[PDB]
């Protein structure tokens, strides 16, 4: 929805349309900012490695779990 | 000490016009979201706390009664459009405020108001000429019967509604109810009644007047429900035994005198009952309830009786039968008594519904709705009233144009391309007149929850390539040929909207100062 | 006129303000949902004090001056005639849908688009309920389980002390006025009345008409077999008026004449009972002891001191006619009945007039007795649920399992079908699923349990453990699967519950301006 907003598209209808294309299709459906709309990203040759998406969820969730476990902060001296 | 005004508040020049332009937009905002069939409703509360919910632009302006001077100009202009047509008040109200908004920055830049008036008077006549040249007459297109085309226009308003699966039945009920009337057609004549429960297809269409008939007093196995040429009596008399209108109360000690009091109590009611019998009334009815004792008199004398009838249904039968609702039973005679051809008591949904068919002045009828709740009928009630007007409009005026803002975008192309060839100050104004027409297809997209940008850009691009009827589709979020889709409106009604809009904006633009007698 | 101090607010600030009012009406009633619902202390304008958890009674007394809240009350006024039971479920579901809609307005959805989304999901839910429905009295007229299911719902109200005797009474009433074959019952013919005294077990079903009036003499026949019912306004004696006597004698010459009219008219009027052949003489004003003498020798029953409207009620049921004067007496105007009797309620000498037709008539009434007026009224509305329950059971044998099993099953179907909605209504369809879960989530909260842990555990059991729907154990019985607990609601009930709730949400979402002129 942030990519769709930056590409001038509607943030809701873009992800709302893609959630149906993923239920019916595969992960090839994604936002193409070069053309300004939804397209088959597998054909556009716009890919990224797997470690970026995996390490993102891994490190982000650990930070959220760490922030969630903060009950309070103490000021020492 | 010695001043000129002394309470006389007055301002003149550009600030007065700009103040009236902003005040006119307030009236637009009050009726901006109600544009179209799927427009948002408006809740209005009177002084007594009674609520009023309605999405009709004309009904909203009547209840506001805004005290601003410039706002009253639009309201009186819109009210006249309602009396003359009954539709298009919102289009006139929005276009007027939009003509005023587009020329607002030019007024601030020192452009004279009179130069603006020459543009509206010029652009209006060019637009009215473009409508008649591009308009199309549809009377027997494709060798199709008028009953079938009007069915398409009726279901168009009823499409994607709560009765979409059975709109084929409901579409015929509109064409049937309109065709039943004489040459003089009117929306008020064809009444509608609501009956909770039952399937949607069970909605009945009575040719005459119909009502719930809550009269459940005694009188069964008598009072024949069929009459050939009955003398129908319409009254407002309460013939109940334990009645507050007809009773006696005398208190003495002589028991022999009570023999006269209790008997004279009924003799008073008999003189009123006998006056109905002598008058020749066969199908007697009244607004007030009628007791079991009275029904026995009608039974012993072979007379029909059905009370507790609403005054609207009685007066609807008054204009249908051609009688008169006489309060007192003393003046009941042939002067007030009505007539009918065929009367019969039916069993719609189990309850009895009286109705006179084939009355002498039968210019009215009634449509009984059926559904699983009131909102199924109320939402259906709103859409059918416009469906009657759509069928009523197509037969009257054969020349029509594409609705949904399709004609507004065509004029925007003609006036904008025409303004370029017009050197002078009229160029920016005729172009400003063109952009003001965008509000009609714009708010139909905004009120329908669509993206006005993607539609207007895709719509304005289609008109450039050759489109003339493409417009806004409230059902599908895309453009569609509103002419092929049978979304039509009368060209002369649309012509009167632009004229009243420019004439309303010209009255505000031509004004420069407001004067107020101190009172 | 009166443009000064006029209400003016529109946009999201107005819709959120309207949603804020509906939530207050829902949150006020969300706690009173179910048998474990928290009561509401209502103080009347007259200074009375009452306590109950009836959703309908809460809304009638709740005089909310906000206009959006008044529409929520007008909605429930119609629900009492269609569903009967889940009046709180409609308001609680509407508040849930509006609360979830507020999350969508921030995302940038239009109110009319949310209105279309809920209408699409409401059809998916209504379609799913018929799939998980079950019949009771299919292809056979039976009275045993019809008494059982209606008896379960009544156990929550004040009729719990004698809940079993009420269910059998509600069956014979509907069975009398209406036929199970035609399956078109008329709730208007099933009246309701009561009187303080006795106990709940003393409730009776009168196949006909009942008026709390006694014979003219205790020695009259306790059972009138003859079908000759003469109805009058004056009694068969020296006539008196219907309003007031005001005895003020003038002299003795007049008074001694009154003594003559006694012997002259007491015999003549009662002889008219024999000339026409009347047996049960109903009349507005009562008889003196003199007429009782003549009535007793010839076995002439007669009622005394009948009210104004009470006279008309008997003529409609018995099919008689009112004879306002003795000159109008005749055989055709006499009522008809199979057997009229006098029910003396034990030590209490009530002596109520019981005119019965000795068959299944088209008019019945359930007279609820009780030792407390507060328990009778709450018992009167308890029985009102059984009527609409039995009315919908006969009109449609299909029923679904209550306890929130239907709402959880519908939420799963709506959630799956939401993926097949390629448009902005997809966010609204998901919101309808979460809003459906507030009814079961409310029963768990009112029962003193973790709502979310009990919500998801039942939903997972509806998929992982077993596919058939399972409810919530709010009464702390053995376990879930309300089918074993015999807690089942009408299919017409749930269909109208979520339909009326959606219709109210669309009506509120399509309002963005409440204009009211102020006083200047
Ligand atoms: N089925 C439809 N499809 C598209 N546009 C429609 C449809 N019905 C009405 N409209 C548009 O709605 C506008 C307002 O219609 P109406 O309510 O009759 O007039 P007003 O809003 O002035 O009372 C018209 O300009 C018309 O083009
Ligand atoms: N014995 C029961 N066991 C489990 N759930 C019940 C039982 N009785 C009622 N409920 C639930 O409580 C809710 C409200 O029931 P009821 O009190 O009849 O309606 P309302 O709360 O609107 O008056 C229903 O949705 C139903 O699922």
């Amino acid at each position: 929805s942030t990519l769709a907003e930056n590409a001038g598209l509607n943030p809701i209808s873009t992800v709302t349309e893609l959630r149906n294309r993923h239920a019916q299709g595969e992960k090839t459906a994604g936002i193409n900012v070069r053309k300004g709309g939804i397209s088959n990203i597998l054909e556009e040759l716009v890919v990224q490695p797997l470690l970026v998406s995996v390490s993102a969820l891994t490190l982000a969730t650990e930070t959220v779990r760490s922030i969630l476990k903060i009950d309070d902060v103490v000021n020492t001296r | 000490v010695i001043l000129l005004k002394e309470g006389t508040d007055s301002s003149q020049g550009i600030p007065q016009l700009v103040s009236n332009i902003s005040a006119c937009q307030v009236i637009a905002e009050a009726v901006r979201t109600t544009l179209g069939p799927r427009g948002m409703d408006k809740l209005i509360v009177d002084g007594r706390g009674k609520a009023t919910i309605s999405n009709d632009g004309a009904t909203i302006l009547k209840l506001l009664d805004v005290v601003h001077p410039a706002a009253k100009t639009l309201v009186d202009i819109a009210k006249s459009q309602d009396a003359e047509v009954g539709d298009g008040t919102t289009s006139v109200t929005l276009l007027a405020a939009e003509f005023l908004k587009q020329v607002k920055p030019y007024v601030e830049e020192g452009l004279h108001p009179q130069i603006i008036i020459r543009a509206f008077r010029t652009a209006t006549q060019l637009a009215v000429n473009k409508i008649k040249e591009i308009a199309v007459t549809v009377k027997k297109a494709d060798k199709v019967e008028q009953r079938k085309l009007l069915e398409k226009c009726a279901m168009t308003a009823l499409s994607s509604k709560l009765i979409s699966q059975q709109k084929a039945f409901f579409a015929k009920m509109v064409v049937d109810a309109v065709m039943m009337l004489d040459d003089l057609l009117q929306l008020k004549m064809i009444g509608i009644k609501k009956v909770q429960g039952g399937a949607l297809e069970d909605s009945q269409l009575v040719a005459g007047v119909a009502f719930k008939k809550t009269f459940s007093y005694a009188g069964f196995e008598m009072q024949p429900k069929k009459y050939h040429n009955p003398k129908i009596a319409l009254l407002n008399v309460e013939l109940e035994l334990k009645a507050e209108k007809d009773n006696a109360e005398i208190r003495v000690h002589t028991v022999e005198d009570y023999q006269a009091i209790v008997d004279a109590e009924w003799n008073i009611l008999y003189d009123k009952l006998e006056k109905i019998h002598h008058s020749g009334a066969k199908v007697v009815s009244s607004k007030l309830p009628i007791g079991d004792v009275a029904t026995q008199y009608f039974a012993d004398r072979d007379m029909f009786c059905a009370g507790r009838v609403p005054e609207e249904d009685l007066k609807r039968t008054m204009m249908a039968c051609g009688g008169s609702i006489q309060t007192s039973v003393n003046a009941l005679s042939a002067d007030v008594l009505g007539r009918c051809q065929v009367f019969e008591e039916t069993q719609i949904g189990g309850e009895r519904y009286n109705f006179f068919t084939g009355c002498p002045k039968a210019k009215t009828c009634t449509f009984i709705l059926r559904g699983g709740a009131e909102q199924f009928m109320e939402e259906t009630e709103r859409s059918l009233h416009d469906a009657i007007m759509i069928v009523r409009r197509a037969i009257k005026n054969d020349s029509v144009v594409a609705g949904g803002g399709a004609i507004e975008m065509e004029l925007s192309k003609y006036l904008r391309d025409y303004s370029r060839t017009i050197p002078g100050k009229q160029q920016l104004l005729i172009g400003a007149y063109a952009k003001a027409l965008e509000i009609i297809p714009r708010q139909l997209c905004d009120n329908a929850g669509f993206d006005a940008t993607n539609i207007l850009n895709k719509l304005r691009a289609r008109h450039a390539q050759g489109g003339t009827w493409y417009g806004v589709d409230i059902n599908n979020e895309d453009i569609a040929d509103n002419f092929e889709a049978f979304v039509w409106e009368p060209a002369m009604v649309r012509i009167n909207a632009l004229t009243a809009a420019s004439e309303a904006a010209c009255l505000i633009v031509s004004v420069d100062e407001t004067i107020k007698n101190p009172r | 006129k009166d443009q000064d101090r006029k209400s003016r607010l529109m946009g999201l600030e107005a819709l959120k303000s309207h949603i804020m009012a509906a939530k207050a009406v829902a949150n006020t009633m969300r706690t009173s949902l179910g048998p474990n619902g928290l009561d509401k202390m209502m103080v009347d304008k007259d200074g009375d004090v009452t306590v109950t958890n009836d959703g309908a009674t809460i809304l009638s007394m709740m005089d909310v001056d906000h206009q959006i809240a008044k529409l929520m009350v007008e909605l429930s006024k119609s629900q009492d005639d269609e569903i009967g039971d889940g009046t709180t479920g409609v308001v609680v579901l509407a508040g849930a849908l509006l609360e979830e809609a507020e999350q969508l307005l921030d995302r940038g959805i239009h109110p009319i688009r949310i209105a279309d989304g809920y209408e699409q999901a409401a059809r998916v839910a209504i379609e799913h309920l018929d799939k998980i429905s079950d019949s009771v009295l299919v292809d056979i007229k039976d009275t045993e389980p019809l008494i059982q299911t209606a008896k379960t719902t009544l156990g929550s109200k004040v009729v719990n002390s004698c809940h079993r005797q009420m269910a059998e009474i509600a069956v014979n009433a509907v069975l009398t006025v209406a036929d199970m074959e035609r399956r078109d019952v008329d709730f208007e013919l099933i009246k309701v009345e009561g009187k303080v005294g006795g106990r709940l077990e003393d409730t009776k079903l009168i196949k006909g008409v009942i008026v709390d009036k006694d014979f003219s003499h205790p020695q009259m026949p306790k059972k009138v077999e003859d079908a000759k019912i003469a109805i009058l306004t004056c009694p068969f004696e020296p006539p008196k008026p219907k309003t007031k006597h005001k005895l003020d004698v003038t002299s003795v010459e007049d008074y001694k004449a009154l003594q003559k009219y006694e012997k002259e008219k007491f015999e003549e009027m009662i002889q008219q009972i024999k000339e026409t052949g009347a047996n049960l003489a109903i009349c507005q004003w009562g008889f003196d002891d003199e007429a009782n003498h003549l009535l007793l020798q010839n076995n002439l029953p007669a009622v005394r001191w009948v009210g104004g409207p009470e006279i008309e009620l008997i003529a409609i049921a018995t099919g008689g006619r009112i004879v306002p004067r003795f000159s109008e007496l005749t055989a055709e105007k006499l009522g008809f009945a199979g057997l009229v009797q006098e029910i003396s309620f034990g030590t209490t000498k009530d002596k109520m007039l019981v005119i019965e037709q000795c068959k299944n008539s088209r008019a019945v009434t359930i007279f609820i007795r009780g030792g407390n007026k507060m328990i009778i009224e709450e018992a009167k509305r308890s029985l009102h649920d059984a009527l609409c329950v039995i009315r919908n059971l006969i009109r449609d044998n299909r029923v679904v399992y209550g306890g929130g099993a239907a709402e959880i099953s519908c939420a799963l179907a709506v959630s799956q079908e939401a993926d097949k909605c390629p448009t902005l209504e997809q966010y609204a369809m998901r919101a309808f699923a979460d809003a459906l879960e507030v009814i079961p989530m409310a029963l768990s909260e009112n029962s003193g349990m973790n709502p979310i842990q009990t919500m998801t555990e039942v939903r997972a059991r509806q998929v992982k453990e077993m596919n058939p729907a399972l409810g919530i154990d709010c009464l702390h019985k053995g376990t879930n699967d309300m089918k074993q607990q015999h807690v089942i609601e009408t299919l017409i009930g749930k269909k109208q519950q979520i339909s009326l709730a959606t219709q109210m949400v669309r009506m509120i979402l399509k309002i963005d301006d409440i204009r009211k002129p102020g006083e200047s």
